[PDB]
């Protein structure tokens, strides 16, 4: 039968939420707002929060986004955006400035902005090796849509290896899926080949 | 296999010029950075120069910047270090080193035998 | 900046030895990519370690690398008698007006064979 | 001798205050440390307050220099050391983030304290060595702690402890009680599922106050070893019921039946809340049961049948039975009872008799029959009942017979008929001289009885009616006793009567 | 049973009930700059034994817990933005928004 | 005051015994346990033991019947058009047998394509496709098989396509397991599966009786 | 740690069920028994303060992770159990989901 | 065996009608794959439904196939005057010596 | 994608005839192939089928043995040789493209059909 009170459960949930927020942040006390800037939030932090809110352990993981190296950089002269593949290279020095130690990384997310698809497209993600080789990472069957969508790839192990065993420039190739019948081309359109980035959630060094 | 052979080393007067050449087989220059390193007799290694896969951008030591030039012939599958106006301290065994990747990172995997370049104003 | 490296070391066979290379002005991070090379006197240098931890193909598992404190450390565990050589550390930094590698004065690591 | 520094905010202990000051209140400051040199200058201090601060360092000799210090208030500091306190009576350590393990090293010897408050801290275990060498404690405050476990001899170092507050804890299971000197216990807002006491004690316990509310207690605990208990809050738990108690709060439980033997030993209760439960059968068939219950709440339950015994539950004053599912009851269910005063039967569909009969009680004062779906009202519903408060609201389709309110002319005070939808009212309103407030909202009434004589009405409700013309020749009575008047929602014609506009200036409201 | 079934339709057993937490009013905080609040919701209501009687009982196990209550099954994360000293930080807390309940 | 530290194990033990007894009788939709009088006391047949051994091995509330359907013999003329090559193997299933297995497409809840991989020396990437009527193939799944020295069973989640076979499907529809042929280099399936035992289809479905 | 110890936290406890002896059943042929296990250990609602010690956030961690008002010790990862039994004269293999408890959590 | 349909029927336009196809010997299942064809007189038959459910490419969603009881059903919702034609059922069973298809006497659906 | 058939005409009782079927727009190697017949004014009658290769055939019981179905995928042609044709075999014959390599998926496309009239 009905024997529970709404208000007591609500207030207990509120207090448990307070404890959960203070504990997941490993916060003994709420942060004092004495030394806050006297103005609104910067654009980079707002964009990071928007990307975290976007639709694609226990403690809080610090979130940092690292944009890919711009397509005008020398690195893409060797790897040109062919009809059947696009290349996305990242400066791993920026990744280490974001995540100082490989063990701290909790999840890494390669984020793409697909513009439009009249037909469904099967695409596949590879990572780059030093000897110009590519190892398979994933496969996604993009359904057609009339609106740009944010694509997500789980590359946690790849970025962890890059933080540990990676060079200055390390990247991915997104290519149209090929079979043993014939060859295909990449009909999906992403901005700048904004541009795709890496959303890294890692344990903060202060709470490591 | 994996082979770098070097040539051009010898004895010159100070202020002269050499064109050290490095011919490779077993891999492709189109995929790898190429480095020149030097080792003075009795002392440690010293990084000299590096050049990426195409050759438009080059890196130098500041004891050598401007005074040395590096170049590649991917068609000829060879690498060149042209040294001009050598001082007395430029005598060394020069090593041609393959790189690990297109960056200046992943280390210098395979090294050549090196050419012993001597600079001396003393006569025989 | 110059890469400071300690001059020479002695390790008993089967022991554990650590070689550290550092910046005179700064701290060695993984962004200052350490490359560890081994040179037998009279032979060409051989890459042992790259990207602070990664072993080159053919290099025994007893060679390892890390960032210890503010320096880059190459650790040899169970030093075989054929590991007596000159060990050099090449750090990737921004010198002068451009990027480049800098070698430190390598350790003349001698194994006490007798 | 009193210096107030509550408004003043500083960074260190002031040294320019007169030493003779006895009471010091340094609340609302931002002190970070305490030093013996400034503190010992005020030897004549009697009371010291330093709450809402950030003090993180305590000198062992800082508090030793003040022999006359008392009412020590170290609240809200970063204390997460202290010497002996020879003459301090009151201690407060609220919000200082005391964890289980700091109190043993912090507390030395102090046999002369009365009140100790360890509230709002992070204590996890009350070890036997936590309390020692303090046999004068009478007030222990431990609420808002994170205690899950208490050992059997944890409180043995407090031979004279009487009041203990363990509210807002995580104490879960409790299996043994051995605190003879305890008077007041507050175990509220915990996760307690079982509460067992000692078996065959050498001496009877002295507990007189016990909260077991906001817990997870599956059963009614065995309190036969607590004879001095007078207040017992067992609400917001899960009791499924299989001598000197007075107040009993059994609300918000899963009580489905009341055992007869459980009613045998239950006596001398005065107040009782047992609302918002799922009871099935409640019969007081035992003679002499419930002798002095001054209040009994049975609201928001699912009782379908009740059989109250004759001359057993007679001293009851306030009774609520709303939400029950009663089907059939004898007409003399409440007639045999002695002195019921207030009776509530909302949402029970109880049909009055023509004379369940309500006219058989001469002591009834308030009765409410809201949402009882009464289609037609008996004439002898209140022929012999001197009721003062009547509530027949929310009864659509109700038909009022002639002379339905028999003997309520000199007794009724407030009447509520909201939502009844009466097309016509057969009750002569003006002759009810004792009436004070009337509710007639949401009805189809178009005419009212003529007020030939003034009455004592004060509140008149006329929402959602069909009153278009209100001439002053009939409604003009009670023009001097009216205080609040309401006329919104009626389709009154513009200047159709003129008496309402004239009386709106004085003696009436909007 | 997700939020779609119980945000619009009442149901006897337990499911997600609405709860919007505002950091100023409901909790009392000036340190969480974004968001102003969030829909945490909660799981509330009973769960009878399945033989005493659905999507609630998909992961049901009477032989695991002594008495079957019901707990959230889908727990959507929450990102927050807050200042530490003068540095903004965006942090992701997992299992913060209740989405679907299940008896267990 | 003394918090209890002793937990009575026998009471909670019997409580969980009664709870799991009720749970077993609830998922099976049985008011009472069945009768063994109408059961020949035979060591269970080889087919049922094969069912149980297959569903034991790894890679709605109520209980669901498990049935295996063996992939059609390679000696049949169906595989004459689709010959087992060095880049693809074919596994065709008689959908009629799927429908005596699962009578109604709504009743199907989970379907797994089961293969028995032999010893593998190098890591192999395989792709699973579903046959269309007009000899075309829709991609279904990708599996990365790490090398091993032992034969292991491999499961492919094919619940949706098997439900489509039960509802709209033909008779001899099937799958193709090929090597991942990238856009740059051609590859081969060095993977060897037994009999092109042989692969089969494991179906967990709600019985029509319950 | 807590597989063979009576410590007060939400843990899975090993419990073997033998259909021939524990339940006295004579209709299930295989399996003869299985590790059903059970979740046991109270999950006390840890009340919250704005300022609290750093060694008590672990009590939040393994006492109220989901921040529920009334947490329970409930299974987190379960494993299904296949059984074989006869209906009439026809053998049947069924697969009962969520029978084997291998991890318990406060929720 | 012999496949049985009703000889003929009529439907008002815009309504819902059900043409039904069975065996004299035993039931139909999805294993006895019913194919539903439409034929305007003087024209070759056109496939409407196959494998009890699936529509042929170009068939409007009005026609829906199912198994009703022991027989196979084609339901037309919202009939139109161009639907007046002969509807035929092809059942795949073991016919005699080998296993193959068999047709039934088609229903001349005439829209009122 | 279209089918043309030929060979219909007047045949004596107990006669012989060879119908022919040629198609375009698809491949005979991918689909089974069916022969259906329809008596003038009466219902359809499935006659025969042949799978993708042509080595195995399926026949109706009323005409098995009297009808021989065959393919030739090289020029995409199809035959139904009717031997010992009787007086009850007069019909319009439709050559039909099936939906798959088996008797399932229906006769996906039908041809115009040829009239075979048997009389003296
Ligand atoms: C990947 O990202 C790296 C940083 O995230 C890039 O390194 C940067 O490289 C540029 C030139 O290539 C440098 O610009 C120079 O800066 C020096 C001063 O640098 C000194 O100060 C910085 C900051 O304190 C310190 O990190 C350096 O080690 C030096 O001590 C000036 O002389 C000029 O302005 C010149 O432009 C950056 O300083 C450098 N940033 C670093 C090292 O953090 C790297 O180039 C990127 N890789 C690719 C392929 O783009
Ligand atoms: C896919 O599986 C199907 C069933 O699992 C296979 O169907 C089988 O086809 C063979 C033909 O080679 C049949 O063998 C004959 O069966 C008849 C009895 O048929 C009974 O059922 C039909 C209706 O279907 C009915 O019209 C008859 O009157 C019978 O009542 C025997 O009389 C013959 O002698 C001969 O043995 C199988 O019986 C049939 N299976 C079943 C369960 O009916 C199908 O062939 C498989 N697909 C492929 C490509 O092989
Ligand atoms: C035990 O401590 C609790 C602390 O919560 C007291 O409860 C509070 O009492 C104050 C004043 O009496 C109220 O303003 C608060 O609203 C109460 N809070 C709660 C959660 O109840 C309680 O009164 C104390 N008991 C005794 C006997 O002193
Ligand atoms: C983030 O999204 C909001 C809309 O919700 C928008 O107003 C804001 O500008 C965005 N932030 C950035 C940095 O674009
Ligand atoms: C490239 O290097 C990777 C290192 O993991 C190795 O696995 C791969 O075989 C190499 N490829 C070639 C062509 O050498
Ligand atoms: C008993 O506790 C409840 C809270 O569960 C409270 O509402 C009630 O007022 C308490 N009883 C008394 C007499 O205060
Ligand atoms: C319980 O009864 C007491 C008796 O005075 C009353 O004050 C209190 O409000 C009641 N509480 C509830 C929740 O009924
Ligand atoms: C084959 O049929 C399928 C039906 O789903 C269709 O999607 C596909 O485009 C067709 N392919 C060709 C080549 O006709």
């Amino acid at each position: 039968c009905k024997t529970i009170d709404m208000e007591l459960v609500k207030r207990k949930r509120i207090e448990a939420i307070r404890g959960q927020i203070l504990s997941k942040l490993r916060l003994a006390s709420p942060p004092s707002q004495g030394e806050v800037p006297p103005g609104p939030l910067p654009e980079a932090v707002l964009a990071l929060y928007n990307s975290t809110r976007d639709r694609v352990d226990y403690y809080a993981k610090e979130v940092t986004r690292v944009l890919m190296v711009e397509t005008h950089n020398e690195i893409y002269d060797k790897f040109k955006q062919s009809t059947h593949s696009i290349y996305m290279f990242f400066n791993t020095s920026e990744l280490r400035e974001a995540v100082p130690e490989p063990v701290l990384l909790s999840r890494a997310e390669l984020r793409l902005l697909r513009l439009k698809l009249k037909v469904e497209q099967h695409v596949e993600l590879y990572q780059k090796y030093s000897n110009n080789s590519w190892r398979y990472l994933s496969n996604r069957l993009l359904a057609p849509s009339d609106s740009p969508e944010w694509l997500s790839f789980d590359v946690t192990g790849v970025v962890r290896q890059w933080l540990s065993r990676g060079g200055e420039i390390e990247g991915f190739r997104l290519s149209a899926h090929c079979s043993c019948d014939s060859r295909d081309n990449t009909l999906q359109v992403d901005i700048n080949g904004n541009r795709p980035f890496l959303l890294l959630m890692a344990t903060p060094l202060e709470r490591a | 296999e994996l082979q770098l052979v070097e040539s051009g080393g010898g004895l010159v007067q100070p202020g002269g010029s050499l064109r050290l050449s490095c011919a490779a087989s077993g891999f492709t220059f189109d995929d790898y950075t190429m480095n020149w390193v030097r080792q003075a007799p009795g002392k440690g290694l010293e990084w000299v120069s590096a050049i990426r896969w195409n050759g438009v951008t080059t890196y130098y030591a500041e004891s050598m910047k401007g005074r040395f030039t590096v170049s590649r012939d991917n068609g000829q599958n060879t690498l060149y270090l042209q040294m001009n106006s050598l001082k007395a301290e430029d005598t060394a065994v020069y090593y041609c080193a393959k790189g690990g990747s297109i960056d200046l990172t992943y280390g210098m995997d395979y090294w050549g035998k090196g050419t012993l370049v001597t600079v001396s104003s003393a006569s025989t | 900046a110059v890469v400071t490296q300690e001059p020479s070391l002695s390790v008993s066979p089967g022991g554990t030895v650590t070689i550290t290379c550092g910046l005179s002005s700064g701290s060695v991070t993984r962004n200052n990519y350490p490359d560890w090379y081994q040179q037998t006197p009279g032979q060409a240098p051989r890459l042992l370690l790259y990207n602070t931890v990664a072993r080159h193909s053919g290099v025994p598992s007893r060679f390892s690398g890390s960032i210890s404190g503010n320096k880059a450390a190459l650790t040899i565990t169970g030093a075989q008698p054929e590991d007596e050589a000159g060990y050099y550390c090449a750090l990737y930094m921004y010198t002068g007006s451009n990027n480049g590698r800098v070698f430190g004065g390598g350790t003349l690591l001698t194994v006490l064979g007798q | 001798k009193k210096v107030s520094c509550q408004v003043l905010g500083l960074l260190q202990v002031p040294s320019v205050l007169p030493p003779d000051t006895e009471t010091l209140d340094l609340s609302g400051n931002q002190l970070r440390s305490i030093l013996a040199s400034p503190l010992g200058f005020y030897t004549a201090l009697r009371h010291l307050d330093l709450s809402t601060n950030e003090i993180s360092f305590l000198q062992p000799g800082a508090f030793q220099a003040l022999t006359h210090l008392e009412h020590l208030s170290l609240a809200h500091n970063r204390l997460a050391g202290l010497g002996p306190l020879p003459r301090v009576t009151s201690l407060d350590l609220s919000g200082n983030s005391l964890y289980s393990g700091l109190l043993e090293r912090l507390l030395g010897e102090a046999p002369s304290l009365h009140t100790l408050s360890l509230a709002e801290n992070s204590l996890t275990r009350l070890t036997r060595h936590t309390f020692r060498d303090m046999p004068a404690l009478e007030q222990l405050d431990l609420h808002s702690n994170v205690l899950m476990d208490i050992e059997d001899g944890a409180f043995e170092g407090l031979p004279r402890l009487t009041h203990l507050n363990l509210s807002r804890n995580s104490l879960t299971c409790i299996s043994d009680f051995s605190l003879q000197q305890l008077r007041v216990l507050d175990l509220s807002c915990n996760s307690i599922e079982a509460f067992q006491t000692a078996s065959q004690p050498q001496a009877e316990f002295q507990l007189t106050w016990l909260d077991l509310r906001e817990n997870k207690l599956l059963h009614f605990p065995d309190l036969a070893a607590l004879p001095r208990l007078i207040y017992l809050n067992l609400s917001n738990n899960l009791i499924r019921l299989p001598s000197q108690l007075l107040n009993l709060d059994l609300s918000y439980n899963e009580i489905e039946l009341i055992p007869d033997s459980f009613l045998e030993h239950l006596t001398s209760l005065c107040f009782l809340n047992l609302s918002r439960n799922c009871l099935r059968t409640f019969e007081a068939r035992r003679l002499g049961s419930l002798p002095c219950l001054m209040l009994l709440d049975l609201s928001h339950n699912a009782l379908e049948t009740l059989e109250l015994g004759a001359r057993a539950l007679g001293s009851l004053r306030t009774l609520l039975l709303q939400g029950n599912a009663l089907r059939d009851l004898p007409p003399y269910t409440f007639a045999n009872l002695a002195s019921l005063q207030r009776l509530n039967l909302q949402g029970n569909r109880v049909s009055p008799c023509g004379g369940v009969a309500f006219s058989g009680i001469t002591s009834l004062r308030s009765l409410s029959l809201v949402d009882n779906e009464i289609e037609l009202l008996r004439a002898g519903a209140f022929l012999h009942t001197p009721l003062t408060e009547l509530d027949l609201s929310s009864n659509p389709g109700l038909e009022v017979a002639t002379g339905a309110l028999g003997g309520l002319e000199a007794s009724l005070e407030v009447l509520a008929l909201q939502g009844n939808g009466l097309m016509v009212l057969q009750v002569d309103l003006p002759c009810f001289i004792c009436l004070k407030r009337l509710n007639l909202a949401e009805n189809r009434l178009s005419h009212l009885p003529a007020w030939t004589q003034a009455v004592s009405l004060e509140v008149l409700d006329l929402r959602n009616n069909s009153f278009s013309l209100l001439p002053g020749s009939a409604m003009g009575g009670l023009e001097t006793s009216l205080r609040r008047l309401y006329l919104q929602g009626n389709p009154l014609s513009c200047c159709g009567n003129g008496w309402l506009a004239a009386q709106l200036h004085q003696g009436r409201v909007d």
